[PDB]
DNA sequence: ATCGGATGTATATATCTGACACGTGCCTGGAGACTAGGGAGTAATCCCCTTGGCGGTTAAAACGCGGGGGACAGCGCGTACGTGCGTTTAAGCGGTGCTAGAGCTGTCTACGACCAATTGAGCGGCCTCGGCACCGGGATTCTCGAT
DNA sequence: ATCGAGAATCCCGGTGCCGAGGCCGCTCAATTGGTCGTAGACAGCTCTAGCACCGCTTAAACGCACGTACGCGCTGTCCCCCGCGTTTTAACCGCCAAGGGGATTACTCCCTAGTCTCCAGGCACGTGTCAGATATATACATCCGAT
């Protein structure tokens, strides 16, 4: 699929997963494609926070969604 | 002190101008009154060379109104008038 | 006013001595607004890592410290993502005394060596107190990926 | 509009009232200088803080109640004035 | 008590108890306040208002007059003993003072 | 307008109970409602502080009977802490 | 002949008859003028209210006669039947005004 | 282990530290120091507190923390406070 | 100032402002507390512990210690004239009193 | 039962602490003056510590009730807690 | 012939001793059963904790050593050097202790 | 020891006026019924520390005595304050003009209360070494009887 | 004016000890992010009274003269704290032993804040009237030079 993730800085970033992937493989993605560490992410689908334990399958991303992404991080 | 203050020494360690009003600090820093009339409110109330607190000085001269020195005054403006004059 | 003409004296005396690896000027009319470019030492890390960064200075100077960000990316413990740094000069011991080319040059130094006791990162930082080598790789990937 | 030499509008027969009313039987001639620097001094401290309290409040004529919380303060506690 | 009357009557005093409540809540003293507290309050003011009127009323009553003034307040106040170790501090307004004078000053046989 | 409140209705009342033939004048009113301001403020406060002393959140009857105690001298003390155990007593029940 | 009481007698009657009244004894007017010059110092352009003036002049009063009570009890002790300024800074050293 | 308890040692000690670098203090003094920094913030508190009751409002804001040091303390002190604290406000702001 | 970073380094100061502001919430002074008060209070507390802090050690260094004891305490509270205006009810345990012997009893 | 031991505080404690004090001669007459107001300054200082100590369904004092006790009346104390 | 102080020349030397000495100056004991019998004159059988009768030593301390100042002043300002305790009464008096 | 002015204070009677006591409209704050959840009462258990006690040992308290300095009583003085009266001054009281500013009201926007995840500042327990306390020796300095 | 001997105090060096500053582990409270009812900032209007002015009293203040009593200094006398020496007493330190009660956790239940609805108690306002202040005229306590 095609997914938008809209970021604090306005960036615009698109992913390709699948609906039967697992969240590792979305992270690890995100990992190639970023850097950004894994821990300093937590993400929010319709307000509701992600947990690792599910799939995306279980959510079931309708297409050309936009992503919001928030979490606590200390030093700014 | 220093009869003979070359015209070097008489900058402002922080506005490098003659100094006008000079404060002689109890760590015997000189400067011009208006940096250290704005530095005790707008900087840490220490000296900013030596790194320590001069509020009880401060709070004690601040009342008797001896914050400035009349001989180095006198001297300054004696030796160096046209610095003096153009302010 | 008065930060102007200070102002002057700081450029006049960057340009009658230039700090080694350090360049600074004015990218903007502006007088307050300024560029410079930080020079990887030899002794560190990164090697032929060049990178630019912004100084912003406020209405009145010294009194109040001047703002410091870095336009491109760094992976540093002490350094965020954005490119905010977090040094104790900037605040804690801001002092009129103090001039560009000190804090500057005392970037530089902090960029030397990271400090953990004051970790602007948290997961960066103790990574890099774990092991030498993996914060060593990791450095060396980023920095050909954005320095050069 | 300015204020001059009325300390002195504390005449000499108030004071000497005053101390007949305090139980003074005879005074000296020095009492009628001092007591008028005393009476300075604490009004001074209480006028200071009524005016601090109506400076607080945004208001530019003071209140009874001002006066009144000022000697509350002060550890001089009135009556009938409002509280 | 039959919970039929009001508050104040119900406690047989005379002093308000809703307004001791209500004060006692709005005037942020604590997060809770407790139900017996302001009727112990109540009585308590309400005894000492009493004390300080009767005081008051015999000082005006030997005076020859039917209306209590400052005056019989500071007397009433000043004369007791406990009342004015309690009142200590206060300045009672256009109350005057005690009469007395040292017996030093009075005249010589 | 505005509404100000006062201990005005009890005091007179209390007044008339007392002596059923005196009455009272404005300045001692409110010289009496300044009185019963200052000891409510003061038993108040110490009730207050007693009950953030012993990590208590609420103000029972035993805390006001505890401030009485403090505040009052010795024979005032105990008549204040009988009428108001009088009184708490007849009002629960 | 002319009749003239003995030094003393008439301080002792105007004793008697000031603790006995309480009305006020300092003059309106100057000590409002007073009032105003302090004032006028710490904030420019103030108003009273004519309660708080009252107010002042009570308190100024209550503690004068306060402080003059003492003053006189500090004399007496050192046998002496005239109060002196001695005998005020001594009152006011000892009750900590002054400290 | 006993529960915790809240002290100003910490602080106390990094303000000697930031004045006298090479000077150490006591235990008793630390008591001391502890008392009078609890009784300096109940007087300012308490103060501040009733002077918010006064004028009918239910917030605390900075300008009553300002009154409440410029009544208590001396005025000499009462400048250099009020200073540090509106430097304490416009630099924490921004 | 910026933010995602310690209060206490955002104002600069020593002493902390989430236990000020904590203190003054759960403390019952008022309903509602504002933002900007624990700042400015910790800020008047933290100059007033540095002035005396600052008298103390100059006085234990004119007395030849190095470590600060009540006795320094009471001399640098009651020496300095505001200070002992403020602190003029307070006792300071095993704090001494000043030396101070009336004219008239010294010998002549 | 303890009775008598206001007798404890001694003459040369007492003559200690007014030298301390600052005077220079001392009557005869200063000794049961003394003992008179420190034994009320005791009983009231001591009697506010019980009602604090009572108040809090406690048998025994505590030096916290007896500095609260000693701020109550105005004379503050530091160096024991608070 | 055996060397002998002027009288009244060591009491100086005394004050000048303990003025700079910091040290408590009532026995333990003695202030401690006195404490103990006040107590449970009010109630029997209490407990005291060290610090407590500790802080109520200082402060008796404390309080003795400011009446003592204030009534050698009063003693001073009787044109006297020796001090009675009418001296005493007139400083609690003016105090307000006793009133 | 009082005697008779001479004074000031206390007491008896008309009177009239403005503040006090009381009646009234009403509206805002107090009373009544139901809910729920967090605070407070109660029970069981740990172990900190406070009371009780015996032996040594010794600094501090008690008793006695000589005497020098200070408190206190009596006398003399001259000067500063009390008392009284004529005169100059400004408080005091009534009446009027006005406007600065206290005080009440309608909007709504931004500051602060609330709640869950989280981890890092801060507290409890240990440990070691240096600053402080004690002791021995000498140098320095008030002090007093006699010149 | 001073010399010098006896006694107290201050310096300096050496030795020993214990608590203060640093370190490590951990549990809980401050941060952060977002949401939402409302506090008060602001603009606008009303109408209270604080300020200023005027003119007519007469009450308090002022200055001067006179007389006296008392604050102050001086002198003399007695007695009582002070300094020192010698002796008796219990404070103080160390040590041991016990158990009472402070302090903690776990549990349960019920008190009260919160919400809504309804109604009468006190508040602002207006009115009648008598308690006390004012004036006037007697009667008695008190002070003062002198018998
Ligand atoms: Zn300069
Ligand atoms: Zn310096």
């Amino acid at each position: 699929m095609q997914i938008f993730v809209k970021t604090l800085t306005g960036k615009t970033i698109t992913l390709e997963v699948e609906p039967s992937d697992t969240i590792e493989n979305v992270k690890a993605k995100i990992q190639d494609k970023e850097g950004i560490p894994p821990d300093q992410q937590r993400l929010i689908f319709a307000g509701k926070q992600l947990e690792d334990g599910r799939t995306l399958s279980d959510y079931n991303i309708q297409k050309e969604s936009t992503l919001h992404l928030v979490l606590r991080l200390r030093g700014g | 002190k220093d009869a003979i203050p070359s015209l070097s020494e008489c900058q402002c360690g922080i506005c490098m101008e003659i100094l006008v009003e000079p404060v002689t600090l109890p760590c015997n820093h000189t400067l011009c009154k208006p940096c250290f009339q704005s530095t005790v409110e707008k900087a840490s109330l220490c000296c900013p060379f030596c790194r320590r607190r001069v509020s009880s000085w401060t709070r004690y001269h601040t009342r008797r109104n001896s914050l400035v020195n009349v001989e180095l005054w006198t001297i300054i403006q004696k030796h160096y008038p046209r610095e003096c004059k153009l302010r | 006013h008065m930060a102007l003409k200070r102002i002057n004296k700081e450029l006049s005396d960057l340009a009658r001595d230039p700090p080694a690896q350090i360049s600074a000027g004015p990218v903007g009319d502006d007088m307050f607004h300024w560029q410079a470019t930080i020079m990887g030492p030899n002794d560190s890390p990164y090697q032929g890592g060049v990178f630019f960064l912004t100084i912003h200075f406020p209405t009145d100077y010294p009194f109040k410290p001047p703002k410091v960000a870095f336009t491109t990316r760094i992976y540093h413990p002490n350094i965020n993502s954005n490119g905010s740094i977090c040094l104790d000069i900037l605040r804690s011991q801001w002092s009129p005394a103090l001039t560009i080319s000190k804090v500057l040059l005392s970037i530089a130094s902090l960029l030397d060596d990271p400090n953990p006791d004051d970790p602007k990162v948290p997961e960066i930082a103790r990574i890099y107190k774990t092991d030498r080598d993996k914060y060593n790789r990791i450095s060396r990937e980023w920095t050909q990926k954005y320095a050069m | 509009k300015v204020l001059r030499d009325n300390i002195q509008g504390i005449t000499k027969p108030a004071i000497r009232r005053l101390a007949r009313r305090g139980g003074v039987k005879r005074i000296s001639g020095l009492i009628y200088e001092e007591t008028r620097g005393v009476l300075k001094v604490f009004l001074e401290n209480v006028i200071r803080d009524a005016v601090t309290y109506t400076e607080h409040a945004k208001r530019k004529t003071v209140t009874a109640m001002d006066v009144v919380y000022a000697l509350k303060r002060q550890g001089r506690t009135l009556y009938g004035f409002g509280g | 008590s039959a919970k039929a009357c009001t508050r104040s009557s119900r406690a047989g005093l005379q002093f308000p108890v809703g307004r001791v409540h209500r004060l006692l809540r709005k005037g942020n003293y604590s997060e809770r306040v407790g139900a017996g507290a302001p009727v112990y309050l109540a009585a308590v003011l309400e005894y000492l208002t009493a004390e300080i009127l009767e005081l008051a009323g015999n000082a005006a009553r030997d005076n020859k007059k039917t209306r209590i003034i400052p005056r019989h307040l500071q007397l009433a106040i000043r004369n007791d003993e406990e009342l004015n170790k309690l009142l200590g501090r206060v300045t009672i307004a256009q109350g005057g003072v005690l009469p007395n004078i040292q017996a030093v000053l009075l005249p010589k046989k | 307008r505005s509404r100000k409140e006062s201990y005005s209705i009890y005091v007179y009342k209390v007044l008339k109970q007392v002596h059923p033939d005196t009455g009272i004048s404005s300045k001692a009113m409110g010289i009496m409602n300044s009185f019963v301001n200052d000891i409510f403020e003061r038993i108040a406060g110490e009730a207050s502080r007693l009950a953030h002393y012993n990590k208590r959140s609420t103000i029972t009857s035993r805390e006001i009977q505890t401030a009485v105690r403090l505040l009052l001298p010795g024979e005032l003390a105990k008549h204040a802490v009988s009428e108001g155990t009088k009184a708490v007593t007849k009002y629960t029940s | 002949k002319p009749h003239r009481y003995r030094p003393g007698t008439v301080a002792l009657r105007e004793i008697r008859r000031y603790q006995k009244s309480t009305e006020l004894l300092i003059r309106k007017l100057p000590f409002q003028r007073l009032v105003r010059e302090i004032a006028q110092d710490f904030k420019t352009d103030l108003r009273f209210q004519s309660s708080a003036v009252m107010a002042l002049q009570e308190a100024c009063e209550a503690y004068l006669v306060g402080l003059f009570e003492d003053t006189n009890l500090c004399a007496i002790h050192a046998k002496r039947v005239t109060i002196m300024p001695k005998d005020i800074q001594l009152a006011r050293r000892i009750r900590g005004e002054r400290a």
